[PDB]
């Protein structure tokens, strides 16, 4: 009983951490997504100021 | 006066270059009507090219064009009919109306682009509009006089929305309606005016009370682009001249602006402000702008906001965001669970949702079903990996109140019987909420779920709860 | 400076000060890179066919004070500069008629099958306007497209313009040709309401795959009821952009004589990409993604073309059927935006469900039918509402069927249910199923039939249930397909005969 | 008379000419100026105007004036045809690149010419045993049609050109044509050597192969050329001949770059990302004259380079849909260790039918798929939410996609001294049961590490019985 309540207390703690895991790798992934989208208004400027 | 005329001297694509002589040189914005054998076509000026040019844009097909052809100029912007006869007949940019019904003889004939009201006739609006649908009426009021987003996507029902928004407040209200074409498909279009037809808004024998001004996609993008100015114009002369609340219907701001965007790409217009149209600004403004509550009557404007795969980087959805007041998302996943109107209860919120606009009850009906809601949805992901069973007494009730209200939020609507078969359904706001408060407070606890889906009162919720048992058993 | 100089550049480069009589004539002071610069052709109008010299037809699209721009319906190298031009007098026109079925024309309308010449009713103009509001009618009559996923969740209706988006290598020209062989049921029949006649264009599409496109039409005897409108990319660019208002136009002839067809918009990209290389060499001012202007204007005005018309125009139908190519699944550019905004329904072929061996990988989370039920079986309807609501659930609980954690019972059940039906709406390429066969697998998956069975043998499911509804019960396939309506009777009757198959296995 | 010309402009490649005569030549035409060290010839672009018309120069502009004379010959371009150029390498304006003599060619057909009709396409789904697994398994390359390469930089895209040169040129029998499209003049010297080696080049006898060589060392207008030069060979060599045409283009996506590299100094309006707005229709009508017709076939082995591995971009992109077989060499996996690195799922080819390669292969190569696209789906888990934390029937199916993977990698006979294993090959019906036995769990308990660089199921087991030997 008390190593399936360690097991399940460990279980808690390891998707806590890959909670942080996957809030992390979303906050940088979202602030690489934010300036790729940015780059695509970029480049709309630049082809817009170059062909027209 | 000796009409004012000139010769074409370049047509690219939609973009027509009109030479005039001297001193005859018009305005821009103004309206460069072409005797086409194809009917009548007119080309509205953009910028000045010099040499007595000017650069327009074709506001119906640019089939026919020659070099040298004799062009008039009207004095100005083309003039839309205006009035009350314009209602119950479709009108387009150019005036002409194509319903083979006869011309419109309107009371007045105003240009599309007019002066925004001053600072000072800018006011807030703060009274309630019925609109017939009970998750509408109670949890995002709508606001007389306004600005009204309809968000939503592909497949969710915004059109259908509007329609059905039209017809019950046309109804419910004797005030006249205008509804804007902008980026209207043809099909959708002949749905539209046959619902219209048959709800008896449109009535062509007698009186109607909604005009639509629908924008025909398959023009030139010029049309597209004022077509929702036309229908703003139709809006203002309604509310000033009569004196009477108007409603304002935007078909699509995102087609409004894709279309400006696409005029931009026309003409020069080196893309600066938002970075597909520099000009974005400078109309989108315009246009916003002269929806307002004026002394002489109020222009509700509910205009519907599509988002491709939630495009929130881009600046469009943002410049509408940053527009409207209250918000109706139209999430299409509650549609496919079975709630067709699929507005989202807790993502559609009203600047005018508190307790001494809408009222204490209300207020504290709407606040009370919204957090039942998000409660639903936040333990909606521990019932699906868990089960029902362990969760909590009280959080079984709030769920099962909250599965109760979510079925309760689906309500017939009278523009949908050729798609549904089940009549319509005009609740009123006061029974709205007492109806949610009644369900609410777990005295209809007992009756099924599926009672409260597709019905409109609580008199029609136990009418199907009696329909239903006896389907049963 | 006492003298500035202000001037830029003029297209006039030899001062003649005389010479008349131009208006229906020109030289050619440029042309390169399939487009041509001419001095003259005053009285000629907008993208107005051109004849020149060398033979060459050509088209004004831009129509500058100094010289009107041709584009040529070809190779430059027969054309130079100076060439004497003359009008044509007339627009770009295309036969059409019935007499195009059972043939694969060009372009312009030039049969380039090899097997004769053409035959038509009549000629018709390339740049038809869309029929008015007015005369149309609401989508009603359903188009069988044959797969069971398109049919049930994501219906096509005569008229109705149904955009098929997807990766590339995803099946969108499959599903369109599978669609295409689905119409053979009622395209050998008598009934010409029923009878779907069908057009493909091919731009942008290669010349080897138009061949194996029309050689396995021939072999399902499908070729005779389509007429194929190929403009290959070896083809000059201004051919591809014309080649889809061609066929739309042949379409307009089935719709406008009360006959019903239906048009698939194979590759509209293709068509974008060269209306982009027909304007920047034309140097028409660039838009967004170096797009050309009036693309938007182009597609809507060849989409609302097809549509279903009105009783008092014949009641004809022409079904629209866009396909385009996403660039890694992104549709937020211009060309998958703009068309998405245009038609009616837009078909979401996805490679990653391809990947997973969906087939033909119909993205039902993210396709969309505005049409709806509302042109569909009523039987289909029927089925396909409880369908849509499982594969929904499904959706909304996939991601506990990828943890396969200890799930609750009903979360469990609806996880089973909703694979089975991804693994029921799976088919084969070039294997349409009709409604009479196809509502009886969606009724069996919907009342939880299928939960038995297992995943890996839901396809030897779906043939032992055909073939033991053509062998034993095919007086229910026989009602099905002739009254459309799943009555109570019907109703139990079908469960019975699924309940008895899922005992035999 | 002939036609005479005097060059007003030089720009970089762009080489503009003013003929004082009403007799202007045509497009595409060849114009040749006497150089102190040797012949310039120009092929006419655009007309631009005032009797002047704008030209691509085939060899660099070393000492252009303005006012030089031009001569225009009349035509296109021309090489020599014919079993002359076989053994013998060919320069985008016919002169011989080696100096084995001059080529004795009965004819010289020009360069430019119109692609073959649709009536004229004979079509077909013949099978090619190339000998590699994952090529010959999961996208079979159809004998006749039109073969891609598409992969990045350092991904084995040369490597794989070679090795598939080795493997099918020395058994096809029939004619081929080796078609160099801007790449590097090292790679092209290796080539030679190694086909000379093989007895596939036989100087002084009879070669199977003609070399056609635009090397990237040479102007943007050659480049943009010998990609038509070697598709003339080719086409002469299917249609004359009557033989099965062994085209191997290297380097296609060169042939789009000077296009744009041209178009820039061309006065053309940039089209997106930079590219030429007449992409696709030039490379249209280059790649519809390759096909299959009446006369014989031309089986072009194309290998596209992706930039920055970007399957998005115009140019390749395009290429994916106008082209049968595709085989993606992605970076992804080739520096994962299989540096065969065939993307097992955007490499697909029409020859993927039951009534084509068979019920079982296709069977086999749809549960291949299955098992790569659940790896790939739970790549994430794996990495931070636990490989362990998952259900036995996925993980078991991981394990299998790993397999899978490591078996796709296979030695190379060009790449011996690359990856270190003598370069076995691979018969298709030997892949198609040693993975239909692999997706049935028999080899489960083998340790993944057999799989590497290894041939058929029998290399496998051989490997495995190795390493448990040298580690017990
Ligand atoms: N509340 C509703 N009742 C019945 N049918 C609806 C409802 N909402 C949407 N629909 C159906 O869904 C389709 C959506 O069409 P439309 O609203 O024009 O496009 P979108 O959903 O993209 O705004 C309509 O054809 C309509 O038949
Ligand atoms: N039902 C299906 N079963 C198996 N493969 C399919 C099915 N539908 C489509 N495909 C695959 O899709 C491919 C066709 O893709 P296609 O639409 O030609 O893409 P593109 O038009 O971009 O070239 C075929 O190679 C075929 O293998
Ligand atoms: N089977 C293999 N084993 C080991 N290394 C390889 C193998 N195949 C290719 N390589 C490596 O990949 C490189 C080939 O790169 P490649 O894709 O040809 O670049 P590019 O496409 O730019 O010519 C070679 O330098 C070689 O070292
Ligand atoms: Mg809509
Ligand atoms: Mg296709
Ligand atoms: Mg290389």
């Amino acid at each position: 009983a008390q190593g399936y309540a360690a097991e399940i207390s460990a279980r808690r703690n390891a998707m806590d951490n890959a909670s942080k895991n996957a809030g992390d790798m979303i906050n940088r992934y979202s602030i690489l997504y934010n300036r790729t989208r940015q780059a695509v208004i970029t480049n709309e400027l630049v082809d817009i100021i170059t062909g027209a | 006066s000796t009409p004012i005329t000139g010769k074409v001297t370049a047509v690219i694509g939609a973009i027509v270059d009109v030479h005039f002589e001297q001193s005859e040189l018009p305005a821009i914005l103004n309206a460069l009507e072409i005797k086409t054998p194809q009917g009548k076509l007119v080309l509205e000026v953009a910028q000045h090219l010099g040499e007595n040019t000017v650069r327009t844009i074709a506001m119906d097909g640019t089939e026919g064009l020659v070099r040298g052809e004799k062009v008039l100029d009207t004095g100005g912007p083309i003039s839309v009919p205006v009035g009350r006869e314009t209602l119950g007949r479709i009108i387009n940019v150019i005036g002409e109306p194509i319903d083979e019904r006869g011309p419109i003889k309107s009371k007045l004939r105003k240009p599309i682009h007019a002066d925004p009201p001053s600072f000072a006739e800018q006011s807030t609006s703060a009274e309630i509009l019925e609109t017939g649908i009970k998750v509408v009426d109670l949890l995002a009021p709508y606001a007389r006089g306004g600005k009204i987003g309809l968000f939503g996507g592909a497949g969710v029902g915004k059109t259908v929305f509007i329609q059905e928004l039209i017809n019950n407040i046309a109804k419910a209200h004797g005030g006249f309606s205008v509804f804007t074409g902008v980026g209207e498909r043809t099909r959708e279009g002949n749905d539209l005016y046959r619902e219209m037809k048959e709800t008896g808004v449109i009535n062509l024998e007698g009186e109607s009370k909604v005009a639509l001004v629908f924008g025909q996609m398959n023009e030139p993008p010029g049309a597209r682009a004022r077509v929702a100015l036309t229908g703003l114009t139709i809006a203002e002369y309604f509310r000033d001249e009569e004196g009477q609340d108007v409603l304002l219907f935007i078909d699509n701001i995102f087609r409004f602006t894709q279309a400006g965007s696409e005029v931009s790409a026309l003409l020069g217009r080196i893309p600066s402000a938002v970075g597909y149209q520099p000009t974005l600004a400078t109309d989108m403004g315009l246009l916003q702008e002269r929806i307002t509550t004026t002394k002489k009557g109020s222009v509700t404007s509910v205009q519907a906001v599509y988002v491709p795969a939630d495009d929130l980087t881009d600046p469009a959805p943002a410049t509408t965001f940053a527009h409207l007041d209250a918000t109706t998302v139209l999430s299409r996943g509650i549609s496919e669970l079975g709630i067709y109107p699929a507005v989202d209860p807790l993502d559609s919120k009203s600047r005018l949702l508190d307790a001494a606009v809408v009222g204490q009850e209300h207020y504290d009906v709407a606040s009370k079903v919204q957090e039942t809601l998000q409660t639903y949805k936040s333990l909606q992901d521990i019932i699906a990996i868990l089960g029902m069973d362990e969760l909590s007494e009280q959080d079984k009730l709030t769920v099962e109140r909250a599965r109760k209200i979510q079925r309760f939020l689906s309500q017939p609507f009278a523009v949908a019987e050729v798609f549904t078969g089940i009549p319509g359904k005009l609740v009123r706001l006061k029974d709205t909420v007492a109806s949610f408060k009644a369900v609410l407070e777990g005295k209809y606890d007992n009756i099924p779920e599926h009672a409260f889906y597709m019905v409109g009162g609580i008199e029609d919720v136990v009418a199907k709860a009696e329909k239903l048992a006896a389907e049963a058993n | 400076q006492p003298t500035e100089v202000s001037s830029i550049l003029e297209e006039r480069i030899k001062g003649v000060s005389d010479e008349a009589n131009l208006n229906e004539t020109g030289r050619v002071l440029a042309v390169g890179d399939g487009i041509a610069r001419v001095f003259g052709l005053n009285n000629i109008q907008a993208e107005e066919l051109v004849e020149f010299s060398s033979g060459v037809k050509g088209m004004a699209l831009n129509l500058e004070p100094g010289q009107v721009g041709i584009v040529l319906f070809g190779s430059d190298r027969l054309v130079k500069e100076g060439e004497l031009v003359k009008r044509t007098g007339n627009i770009v026109d295309v036969p059409v008629g019935p007499g195009l079925l059972g043939r694969v024309v060009d372009a312009l309308g030039n049969p380039i099958d090899g097997k004769g010449p053409i035959d038509a009713a009549g000629r018709s103009r390339a740049q038809v306007k869309a029929p008015g509001i007015l005369p149309r009618r609401s989508v009603h009559e359903p188009v069988q497209t044959g797969l069971k996923a398109v049919d049930a969740l994501v219906p096509i209706g005569r008229g109705q313009r149904e955009l098929i988006i997807g990766d590339r290598q995803t099946g969108k020209t499959a599903v369109a040709l599978d669609t295409i062989l689905n119409q053979k049921r009622w395209n050998n029949g008598s009934d010409e309401s029923k009878k779907l006649y069908c057009v493909y264009v091919a731009v942008g599409q290669k010349r080897s795959t138009v061949a194996q496109l029309v050689q396995t039409l021939e072999q399902h005897d499908a070729m005779k009821y389509s007429i194929i409108v190929a403009a290959t990319a070896s083809e000059a660019a201004p051919l591809q952009y014309l080649a889809p208002f061609t066929a739309a136009s042949i379409g307009e002839w089935f719709r406008d004589n009360g006959k019903h067809a239906l048009i698939v918009y194979d590759d509209l990209s293709k068509q974008a990409v060269a209306y982009r290389q027909l304007s920047l060499l034309l140097r028409r001012p660039p838009g967004r993604e170096a797009y050309p202007g009036d693309v938007f204007y182009l597609h809507s005005r060849l989409l609302e073309r097809a549509a279903k018309l009105s009783e008092k125009e014949g009641s004809g139908s022409l079904t629209a059927l866009p396909v385009i190519e996403t660039q890694g699944g992104d549709v937020s550019a211009y060309i998958p935006t703009n068309v998405i905004s245009i038609t009616d329904g837009q078909i979401f072929l996805e490679a990653e469900l391809f990947y997973k061996g969906i087939r033909p990988a119909i993205n039902v989370g993210l396709s969309v039918s505005r049409v709806g039920s509302a042109a569909q079986v009523k039987a289909l309807k029927q089925v396909a509402g409880s369908l849509k609501l499982f594969l929904a659930q499904y959706r909304e609980v996939a991601a506990f069927a990828q943890f396969g954690s200890d799930l609750d019972a009903s979360t469990k059940q609806t996880l089973v249910r909703g694979e089975r039906l991804t693994q029921l709406l799976k088919q084969n390429q070039y294997s349409p199923l009709a409604t009479e066969e196809q509502v009886p697998l969606i009724y069996a998956g919907v009342n939880g039939h299928l939960d038995g069975i297992e995943l890996s043998r839901i396809g030897e499911f779906e043939s032992s249930f055909l073939s033991y509804l053509k062998s034993n019960h095919n007086e229910l396939l026989t009602e099905i397909r002739e009254k459309g309506e799943l009555s109570k009777e019907l109703l139990a009757s079908l469960k019975s005969a699924t309940e008895s198959f899922v005992a035999t296995f």
